[PDB]
């Protein structure tokens, strides 16, 4: 019945727009506002919902030593109970006598949902790997040589130049008017015909698999090589917990991650957990907003269905009710939470608030497939080889005619 | 053969000049199917790109700047810009050298420059369409 | 018993050019531009070079080589066998791309299962499932706890807009 | 008499190769559907393991 | 190991990352952490040993020694070869092996 | 590592070496949980699981 020093957020506490009609406790609502009710069962004490106008979660500030926002309301005697998202740091423990954690989060990654990649020019030879398309060309020449050697030193229109046209005549299945005539020239023409039947029916078959079941990749998964393979913008939140864990980095794989944020520009940090979603949401190229875990699985769920959590829990930090260093209400507070946790009423509120909104994920990705026609950009490399093949052909037309003109 | 050359210069000449290469109808939807009105609808060209619905103002700009998806396409149209220009180069070379031939190899070498313009324009239309389906 | 009433799946008329759906219309106009563009180049590359190829027998080669049949002449020069070389590779990738997506339009819309039960309609959040208001059916989902119905009442109570209609004649029309 | 032997063998080789290209595009797009377990709730349904 | 892809084993993540870094590398950590807990140095209830060791782990933290020990027995143990590192493509074209 | 059973059979395992008075300080990979909170004492969590 004193001060709720919470902050306007995602589903823990926010002002819902029904306060434009309603009043009372229903001015500010959410997960932890329900937690205010079942902590009032044991302590007896009511609420006073005061969203921090200074709310910049923070700690004691750098070299001014003024406590910021929530602890700017909590520590100075302006508040005593702190039912809210509040992360227990050991330097915060130096300032605040806490309670035992609700849940625990980790430092997470909000990458944007994998939208389909742009196929390159040479994406037409995706369904057969770059070892086979080099094994074919050397088996093309490797068979076209053996037609030559067999049909020459034996009893002849098979030169070299007419034997590179039979083998190319058979690989594009366009057939032949040459048609070798020995027994030892028909075995080369035979087993090469069985070669082209399997490879073309493996190209068509695999391309019918890429265009039906399209598994996708999130290339910045598993945050150790997010740090190592530096490709994308290491975005994150600002003043609060998530920078101060990485400021005190002693695990070197997180330190070299922090140095890249230390050498970042222009978004070393920005602000606003809502906006940090939006900076992923609209840039979509490289921004990789590094927020706390329990906020990340909410935004991912809500209903844009456009972000996704790669990696998991780069730290383990806890949400506990903060009390300003001695704060006599503490023993009613923490024993309540224990009786909320051990009975599972806090877990019951976990079951409630993270299944409220429209459910998403692979849940929405059921039988919803409509698959599109190929655009030109999937086979556009073949039109470049085709026209570029003609530019080679009209070039040799001059070279052949000049070698008949300079023959004279 | 003169007339197909005469008609060839003007038709691509109108096309490379005008501002009606590509349309756009970026809108919204509502339930009861309640689609949209116009919300954002730009027609576009190769050198002057003129918005029509989002602001109604014809900012037919020599593309270097603004006046989000729009200029992004115009950076990709920039990647496909020179190929109708090369096809217009080799056409007029094939045009004049054909008339000189009427007034020998002079007619035949012009027929090379018609086909080199045509094969330039196929890669012209492909890379223009490959830029759009990219965006 | 409480039952579900959806719209029947009448299929369509497909529209009678639906066979050239697996390639978009930019491909079917760039084949024809590259079918003329190859057939003209085959004419020139075997004319001032050392006869049997006019422009007209060159169109019959390129159309013969594109539908993968065996049009009868052949190109005969290293200048000429390249035009017949890359056009044979062009018609291998396009037809294999056509056969792929037509085997991808079909086996995707063969996966598509109509709703056949209540618990199937529980997961499929696409369809909005609104029942009668002020009747026995609204009472059934609100009270009972079969826990497939607990989730169904949950999404039905969070209506957007009101899925409870008010009456049966309006409810049939809303489907 | 002769164009029938070349007639029905041409129909034989149309159905066999179209049956080969079908199942090789059915071995692949079935084992491309096959998703490894990636979460706890996925392993909830997959009673095989 | 003996079930050949038929048996899952729910164990803690700190043990799991080491087990998949032993020379028969044929195990992998599947998903994210199903919860979060913590290891603790234990004393009996109301022990004199409590607060010296409690003040130790606080001191051991910011000195950087305990997370050096987190490295010390785990950092070099990629002696298996770490074959997961050269496999993130998961390519899907046919290879020569097909 | 530790447990709790039918009556108590007191806390079967390594915590049974710590609840019975078998030993003092228990540097170990023992997990901190709420059941072990009330019976014996702990340090601060030095790792993350
Ligand atoms: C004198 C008569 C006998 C010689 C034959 C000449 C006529 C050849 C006719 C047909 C053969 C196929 C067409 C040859 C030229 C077309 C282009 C080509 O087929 O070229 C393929 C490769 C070029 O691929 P790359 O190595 O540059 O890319 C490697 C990228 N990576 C590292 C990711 C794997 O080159 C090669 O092997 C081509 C080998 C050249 C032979
Ligand atoms: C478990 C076991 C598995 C195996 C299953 C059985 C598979 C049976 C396959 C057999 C194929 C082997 C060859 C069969 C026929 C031999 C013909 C031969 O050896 O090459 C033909 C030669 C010469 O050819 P050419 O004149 O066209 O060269 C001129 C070309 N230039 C101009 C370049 C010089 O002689 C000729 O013409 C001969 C033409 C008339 C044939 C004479 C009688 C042959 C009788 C039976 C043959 C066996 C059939 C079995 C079924
Ligand atoms: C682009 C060039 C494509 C092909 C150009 C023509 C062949 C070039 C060649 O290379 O022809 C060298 C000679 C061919 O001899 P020929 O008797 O067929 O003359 C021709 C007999 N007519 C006139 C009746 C046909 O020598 C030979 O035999 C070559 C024998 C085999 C050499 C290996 C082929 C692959 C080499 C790859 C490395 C580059
Ligand atoms: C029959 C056998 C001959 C051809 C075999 C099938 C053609 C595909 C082989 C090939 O590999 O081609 C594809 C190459 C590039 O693919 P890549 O994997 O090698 O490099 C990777 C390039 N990255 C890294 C940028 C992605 O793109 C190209 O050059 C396209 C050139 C291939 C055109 C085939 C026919 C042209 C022959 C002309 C003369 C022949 C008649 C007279 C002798
Ligand atoms: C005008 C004159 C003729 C012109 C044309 C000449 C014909 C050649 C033309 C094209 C080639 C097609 C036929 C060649 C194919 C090779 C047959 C073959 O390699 O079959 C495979 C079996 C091995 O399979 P596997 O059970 O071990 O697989 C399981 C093993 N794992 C478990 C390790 C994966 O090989 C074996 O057993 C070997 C036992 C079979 C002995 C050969 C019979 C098959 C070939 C017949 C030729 C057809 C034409 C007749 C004239
Ligand atoms: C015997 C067969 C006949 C010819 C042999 C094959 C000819 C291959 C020519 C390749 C040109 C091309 O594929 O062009 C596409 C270029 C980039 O291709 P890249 O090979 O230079 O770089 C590597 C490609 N990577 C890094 C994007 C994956 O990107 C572009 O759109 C640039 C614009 C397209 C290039 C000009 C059009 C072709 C020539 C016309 C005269
Ligand atoms: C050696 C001498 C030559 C020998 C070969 C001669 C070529 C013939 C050989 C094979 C046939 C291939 C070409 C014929 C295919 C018909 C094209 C066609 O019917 O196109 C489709 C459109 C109508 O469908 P839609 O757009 O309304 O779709 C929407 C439909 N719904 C209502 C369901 C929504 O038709 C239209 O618009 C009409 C506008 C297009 C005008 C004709 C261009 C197409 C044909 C080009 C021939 C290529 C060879 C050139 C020489
Ligand atoms: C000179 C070249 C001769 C042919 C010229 C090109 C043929 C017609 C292309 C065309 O401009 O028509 C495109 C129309 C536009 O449709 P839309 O944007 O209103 O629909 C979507 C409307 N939205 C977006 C509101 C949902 O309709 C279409 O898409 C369908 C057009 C398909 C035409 C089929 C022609 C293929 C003929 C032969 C194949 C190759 C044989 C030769 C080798
Ligand atoms: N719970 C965090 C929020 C801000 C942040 O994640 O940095 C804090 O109080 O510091
Ligand atoms: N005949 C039904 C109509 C309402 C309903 O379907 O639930 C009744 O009286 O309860």
């Amino acid at each position: 019945t004193v001060v709720v020093t919470t902050i306007l957020e995602s589903p823990y506490v926010m002002m819902k727009k029904n306060h434009e009609m309603l009043e009372g406790n229903e001015r500010y609502e959410g997960y932890c506002v329900d937690l205010a009710a079942e902590i009032a069962k044991h302590c007896g004490f009511k609420y006073k919902l005061t969203i921090v106008g200074d709310g910049k979660y923070g700690a004691r500030d750098a070299d001014t030593k003024i406590w910021n926002g929530m602890v700017g309301e909590l520590v100075y005697g302006k508040a005593d109970i702190a039912i809210a998202p509040l992360t227990i740091t050991l330097v915060r423990e130096e300032v605040i006598d806490f309670s035992k954690p609700f849940m625990s989060l980790g430092i997470s990654i909000m990458i944007k949902k994998p939208q389909k990649s742009k196929p390159g020019v040479f994406s037409f030879l995706d369904p057969l790997a770059y070892e086979i398309w080099m094994c074919i060309v050397f088996a093309y020449i490797g068979v076209s040589v053996v037609l030559f050697l067999v049909s020459r030193f034996s009893p002849n229109e098979f030169g070299i130049f007419n034997s590179l046209w039979f083998s190319l005549g058979a690989f594009m299945q366009q057939g032949c008017d040459i048609s070798p005539r020995s027994l030892s020239g028909r075995i080369v023409g035979g087993v090469w015909w069985f070669f082209t039947l399997i490879i073309i029916s493996s190209y068509t078959a695999n391309l019918a698999a890429f265009l039906t079941v399209e598994r996708m990749v999130s290339p910045i998964e598993s945050a150790e090589d997010l740090s190592k393979q530096t490709e994308i913008a290491y975005g994150t939140l600002d003043s609060g917990s998530t920078k101060e864990f990485f400021r005190r980095s002693k695990i070197a794989v997180f330190d070299k991650m922090w140095t890249y944020m230390r050498s970042a520009e222009p978004s070393v940090f920005v602000r606003t957990t809502a906006e940090g979603v939006a900076r992923v949401r609209k840039s979509k190229g490289k921004y990789a907003y590094l927020l706390e875990s329990t906020m990340n699985e909410y935004i991912e769920q809500r209903k844009p269905c456009d972000t996704m959590k790669v990696g998991g829990n780069l730290d383990s930090k806890g949400y506990g009710i903060a009390t300003p260093k001695g704060s006599s209400l503490g023993t009613p507070v923490n024993l309540a939470v224990l009786k909320l946790s051990e009975q599972g009423v806090l877990d019951k509120l976990k079951n409630k608030w993270w299944y409220d909104k429209g459910e998403c994920g692979a849940k929405d990705s059921g039988s919803k497939e409509k698959t599109s026609a190929l655009s030109l950009s999937n086979v556009a490399g073949v039109f470049y080889i085709l026209v570029g093949g003609l530019g080679l052909a009209m070039l040799v037309a001059l070279i052949e005619f000049c070698y008949k003109s300079r023959a004279e | 053969s003169s007339v197909f050359a005469v008609c060839g210069l003007g038709l691509l000449g109108i096309a490379v000049s005008t501002d009606y290469w590509l349309y756009l109808e970026e809108g919204i939807i509502l339930p009861q199917n309640q689609s949209t009105e116009v919300k954002m609808s730009l027609h576009s060209g190769l050198w002057r790109v003129c918005f029509l619905a989002g602001e109604e103002r014809g900012r037919c700009f020599t593309i270097e700047y603004v006046m989000e998806s729009t200029v992004n396409v115009l950076k990709m149209i920039r990647s496909a810009t020179p190929f109708p220009l090369v096809s217009l180069f080799f056409m007029f070379i094939g045009f004049i050298l054909s008339n000189i031939g009427h007034i020998t190899i002079l007619a035949f070498v012009s027929g090379i420059f018609f086909i080199l313009s045509g094969l330039s324009l196929v890669v012209g239309l492909v890379l223009y369409i490959s830029s759009i389906n990219d965006e």
